[PDB]
RNA sequence: AGGAUUGACAUUCUUGAUUUUGUGGGUGGUGGUGCAU
């Protein structure tokens, strides 16, 4: 029996306005039974800074285990029943910025929050939110290569596209698993989900900003699929500048 | 260096990476160290009074037959960035590699079984 | 009424608010010295003592296994990239009407690259240049010796002898003061301090001398500060 | 790791490459307005 302050815990950071935490809370990553009485705090009362203090501390105490402990049950069902209250669909800043320091450590970031927000309920317009809050702050260079090749394993979806999408116009430097994984994208979509799915200007937006410069480490072959790709799925914007970068294309 | 390798993917796998001195003695302390790759005349006898004396104590602990670069190793292994793959970086990083929980996969592993079968 | 409403209205809510506020900080600090040192009598009753993970692994680790680059931070089109070069051209001719209406320490760049005769100062000094620039961490105040010692050695070449190859010592000086523009475009607050001291050592040299101090490669020294 | 950065029990400890500094450079999307909602 834990010695049940905690009620009184969520009492005052159900009304919190500014000024300091509490220290068996502060301490509670060094107290081993600290998600058992989380339970018992049973924290659906909530605060903005509260919940920026409370991921700070999470991401100070982030491994795979507590990330299964904590973020993948209640965390970011949070962060969707939140962004389900938001009318607008507009969501807070204060959780925003709860968001990018929770993107700080990578560490177990990918089952801790990438895997579930495909699962259930997952539309276009948080898909872009959330690749948005990506696109701001810092992402890390090799296991977000890991996560464009598991993510581009994973089944097609309009949302994991826009996450793509998104996460080149990052402008990263192209290394050989992402070029691998970008022409066996292409033996992807072919005819296949043609006559299955139709991909619009979206992801003629997709493969546009990606080849404007993302062409360094293609061999001839992969010049001619690309242009293959521009012969089957003509839109307006496939001449000037797919035949542009067909000619500054390199080895 | 194949085992190396192989043992590097292992440890790639588990990815609880403690590579440290209060780390390792904490390790040492408690039953949980059993591959701690270790290089021994650098640093004027600095750790190997008592690792060696726990070594010697009745327990194997030892898959060492000879200790690997303490200039390659750490950046021959995961660390970092994509961090100059190409442009071969040797930059000391940890250079003590523990390879943690039973340090065994599958049955193509049978050559740590011969390494640390001797002592 | 409007104005006492809507001041009695926000004077009370903020009561209310600092009565939250208040109520609010007396209740964290107890709260806080109420479970902080007093749960340590709750620390002494109970204790409680990856299939996509490892293929995330297994692809990070090709991903540090090996990797490779993309080319310039950009692509741009012909028209594009006449428009730009064609604001650069007018920003330079505005400005330039207002304007117009208001490894080397003086000897060791010698040493260096005292071997050949002609042709092997250019390539070493190209050479010290992109390899001082790649690993320049923060190699500025060595950028700035070389420029000025690359300007010394001009000066000092350019009136020691021409009666041997005068079509590869034009040339070679050709491609010196060719790409010490190139790279002097962007490095002047070195290279000016040195201007100015020759022209401070060359004025008493004219002072002691009457015609018997001024170098040839005074003239070169005036033409490439006018190129620059 | 022969020590970067994260949790500080105020000076001394429970993290682990997300670093770090330079050398560069992209603007910053939590937007409305005409369409079949």
């Amino acid at each position: 029996k834990v010695i049940k302050a905690y009620t009184t815990v969520g009492s005052i950071l159900k009304t919190w306005t500014h000024g300091k935490l509490p220290k068996l809370f502060k301490v509670i990553p060094s107290l081993r039974n600290w998600q058992d009485v989380i339970y018992v705090t049973n924290p659906e009362e909530w605060s903005p800074h509260v919940v920026y203090e409370a991921t700070k501390l999470f991401v100070s105490n982030l491994t795979a285990k507590e990330s299964q402990k904590f973020i993948n049950l209640i965390l970011l069902e949070r962060f969707r029943d939140n962004i389900e209250t938001s009318e607008d669909h507009s969501l807070n800043y204060h959780i925003y910025r709860a968001v990018k320091k929770s993107l700080y450590k990578p560490s177990a970031f990918f089952k801790g929050f990438l895997f579930p927000l495909v699962e259930t309920g997952c539309n276009v317009r948080e898909a872009t939110i959330a690749g948005s809050v990506l696109a701001k702050v810092s992402v890390p260079a090799l296991h977000s290569s890991a996560a464009l090749s598991y993510l581009l394993r994973l089944p097609f979806s309009p949302p994991t596209t826009v996450f793509i999408k998104i996460l080149l116009d990052k402008k990263y430097a192209l290394p050989y698993q992402t070029v691998d994984d970008c022409v066996y994208y292409f033996m992807r979509f072919r005819i296949g989900e043609d006559a299955t799915r139709v991909l619009p200007v979206i992801w003629h937006k997709a493969f546009l900003t990606f080849a404007q410069r993302y062409k360094n480490d293609i061999t001839q072959d992969q010049r001619d699929f690309l242009l293959e790709t521009v012969r089957q799925r003509g839109h307006k914007d496939i001449g000037p500048e797919i035949r542009r970068e067909l000619l500054a294309g390199a080895s | 260096e194949d085992a190396l390798k192989v043992v590097l993917r292992t440890a790639l796998v588990h990815d609880g990476l403690a590579r440290g001195l209060r780390e390792s003695t904490k390790a040492l302390t408690r039953g949980e160290a059993l591959l701690v790759v270790l290089v021994s005349s650098v640093t004027e006898a600095n750790i190997i009074k008592l690792v060696e004396g726990l070594a010697n104590d009745p327990e194997n602990k030892v898959p060492l037959i000879k200790v690997a670069d303490a200039k390659q190793l750490g950046e021959w292994a995961g660390l970092g960035k994509i961090d100059r793959e190409g442009n071969a970086r040797k930059v000391v990083g940890a250079s003590v590699v523990v390879v943690k929980n039973w340090g065994a996969e599958t049955d193509e592993l049978s050559m740590i079984m011969e390494h640390f079968s001797q002592q | 009424k409007k104005t006492k409403a809507e001041v009695m209205k926000e004077v009370i809510a903020k009561s209310k608010f600092y009565k939250q506020e208040r109520q609010k900080a007396q209740g964290i600090m107890e709260d806080q010295i109420d479970n902080l040192d007093d749960n340590f009598e709750d620390v002494m009753s109970e204790l409680m003592m990856t299939d996509l993970d490892k293929e995330y692994d297994i692809k990070v680790k090709e991903l540090q296994l090996d990797k490779r680059a993309a080319p310039s931070d950009r692509t741009k089109t012909e028209e594009e990239k006449n428009a730009e070069a064609e604001e650069k051209k007018r920003e330079l001719e505005q400005q330039r009407l207002d304007r117009m209406n208001g490894r080397t320490h003086d000897a060791l760049l010698d040493q260096v690259k005292k071997l050949d005769l002609d042709d092997h100062p250019k390539i070493v000094k190209n050479i010290i240049k992109a390899y001082q620039p790649k690993l320049a961490e923060g190699n500025k105040e060595k950028l700035g010796k070389f420029t000025a010692v690359l300007l010394r050695h001009i000066i000092f070449l350019s009136n020691q002898n021409y009666l041997k190859n005068v079509q590869s010592f034009k040339r070679t000086q050709n491609a010196l003061i060719s790409i010490l523009k190139s790279l002097s475009e962007k490095y002047n607050r070195e290279l000016s301090e040195e201007c100015r001291d020759y022209i401070n050592e060359m004025q008493a040299r004219y002072k002691k001398n009457h015609f018997d101090a001024l170098s040839n490669g005074d003239l070169v020294f005036f033409s490439i500060i006018g190129i620059l």
